[PDB]
């Protein structure tokens, strides 16, 4: 991954998240959650059918060809045929390979993308509430209840409320 | 100050492994075969109109062999002809005979149009044992065995047919090659015999071979088979000093030639599939396949590996 998140600064993945591909992990005084973040698996999800569907079903619809199997040889314009559906068949398989590569390397590369945008965005809602510890999760500088963790999870955390009990607790 | 939170991503115990550019074993989340590599045990007989020559080839077929009366009137897709097909008729070769076949096969309906042929003096309908009908000496039910008239007479024959309808017109025509300049003079009075085809751009002659060949059927003679298209607007002339296997009318030929044909002994069934392999049709979405690279229809492409995996997840690491 060209971001570093996925197999990254984020060591591992979560098998107990199952309702989603990507989420929040909290523990604060209250106890310890895990929920799933729907927007970042959505873009990813959206991003990889999309792959899916250009692949599945495009047009080859083909009937009277050439022959391609002989009993015995003949010579000149047997050879030929036989070159020609040999020479297609390489250059098909070569694209199906190339394909089949360059779509799994920025699969890959957008999954590890849409991890990198979520650890992004949730960074700055916390703006100086916060400090990032390095394996993808935030300390959290101030009192943080369920209702305000499940804030920061929706996008309606305001970081003015707590950004004194927050500055105190980082610099004294 | 000290709650924490954490992003995160999901993972299951045992992922799928892919290859990218860089690497050949990738662990990914889920992934999704793009090979198709197994076939139906059948052919399917919707939507595509196959026809099933079962004992009868293309080609006899087109010459009207006993036990092929059940393809007149035929239409296809995909003409289905089959590997233990079975001579059931006099001793023949074709010249350019995967041509032929092609072409009948691409033209896709074997429907026939009657003529009527004034040939002199000349007696018509010659049969044989080799080509044995309801168990009574016959021929192909296309052609017209043409020999000398009780009095001793082969006078050059020469009649015309002029296409003045809105369709090319196939004729398939013959010449009898004897084994014996006795069998020859039996039969032709006339020795060396001949035929020429002729239309307004073309004219194709061939001198009949007399000699001694393999038992075929019971046979050491043959018969050579030759065809003519004429468009409309030219014409078709026959000219015989001996050995023409005449045809009774011609094929109608399409416009446009979209059919094929599918040598293969697979039983067709009750399945519905557009894509037909040698081995059988196909049922799937993926875009290829490594059954066969003979593939009848809308089918995924052919390649030569048997399995390319694409990753639809992310990378795998759990834990
Ligand atoms: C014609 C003649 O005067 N001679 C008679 C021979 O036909 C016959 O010779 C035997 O012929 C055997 C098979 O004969 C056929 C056949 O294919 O069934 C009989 C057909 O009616 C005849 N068709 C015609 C004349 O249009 C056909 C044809 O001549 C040849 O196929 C052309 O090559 O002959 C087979 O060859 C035997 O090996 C042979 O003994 C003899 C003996 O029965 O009788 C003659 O009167
Ligand atoms: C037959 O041949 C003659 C010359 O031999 C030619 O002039 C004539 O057009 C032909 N007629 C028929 C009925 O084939
Ligand atoms: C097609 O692929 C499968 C494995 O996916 C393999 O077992 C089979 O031999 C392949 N077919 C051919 C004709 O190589």
């Amino acid at each position: 991954g060209l971001f570093g998140a996925i197999a990254g600064f984020i060591e591992n993945g979560w098998q107990g998240l199952i309702d989603g591909w990507y989420g929040f992990r909290h523990q604060n005084a209250e106890g310890t959650g895990t929920a799933a973040d729907l927007k970042s698996t959505q873009a990813a999800i959206d991003q990889i059918n999309g792959k899916l569907n250009r692949l599945i079903e495009k047009t080859n619809d083909k009937y009277h060809q050439i022959e391609k199997e002989f009993e015995q040889v003949e010579g000149r314009i047997q050879d030929l045929e036989k070159y020609v559906e040999d020479t297609k068949i390489d250059l098909w398989s070569y694209n199906a390979e190339l394909l089949v590569a360059l779509e799994n390397q920025h699969t890959i590369d957008v999954t590890d993308s849409e991890m990198n945008k979520l650890f992004e965005r949730v960074r700055r809602q916390l703006r100086e509430n916060a400090e990032d510890k390095g394996n993808g999760c935030f300390e959290i500088f101030h009192k943080c209840d369920n209702n305000c963790i499940e804030s920061i999870r929706n996008g309606t955390y305001d970081h003015d409320i707590y950004r004194d009990e927050a500055i105190n607790n980082r610099f004294q | 100050g000290n709650p924490v939170i954490c992003m995160g991503h999901h993972a299951v115990a045992n992922g799928t492994m892919v290859k990218t550019l860089a690497d050949d074993q990738v662990e990914v989340v889920t992934a999704q075969e793009l090979v198709e590599s197994q076939n139906l045990p059948e052919l399917c007989p919707s939507p595509l109109r196959l026809v099933d020559g079962q004992t009868c080839d293309i080609i006899n077929g087109a010459l009207g062999s006993p036990g092929c009366d059940h393809l007149n009137g035929a239409e296809w897709d995909v003409f289905i002809e089959r590997p233990n097909a079975v001579d059931t008729c006099y001793p023949f070769d074709v010249p350019e005979y995967q041509s032929l076949r092609s072409i009948l096969a691409n033209n896709g309906k074997f429907e026939f149009i009657a003529e009527e042929f004034q040939w002199n003096t000349v007696k018509q309908n010659g049969k044989s044992g080799a080509c044995k009908r309801a168990n009574v000496n016959d021929f192909f039910n296309r052609l017209n065995w043409l020999v000398k008239s009780d009095g001793n007479a082969y006078p050059l024959q020469n009649l015309t047919k002029i296409n003045n309808g809105d369709y090319a017109r196939l004729y398939i025509w013959g010449v009898h090659h004897p084994s014996t300049d006795t069998e020859q003079t039996n039969l032709y009075k006339n020795n060396p015999g001949g035929v020429t085809v002729s239309t307004k751009t073309s004219q194709t002659s061939v001198v009949p071979n007399i000699g001694s060949r393999p038992l075929v059927r019971g046979l050491s003679s043959r018969v050579s088979f030759y065809w003519t298209i004429v468009e409309p607007g030219d014409l078709i002339v026959f000219n015989t000093i001996g050995n023409l296997i005449a045809p009774r009318g011609h094929y109608k030929l399409n416009n446009q030639k979209k059919s094929t044909i599918l040598n293969t002994a697979i039983p067709i069934g009750s399945c519905v599939s557009k894509c037909h392999t040698d081995k059988g049709s196909l049922s799937t979405t993926k875009p290829f396949q490594n059954i066969s690279r003979i593939a009848v229809g809308d089918c995924p492409r052919y390649v030569k590996q048997g399995s390319l995996k694409l990753a639809t997840g992310m990378r795998n690491i759990p834990e």
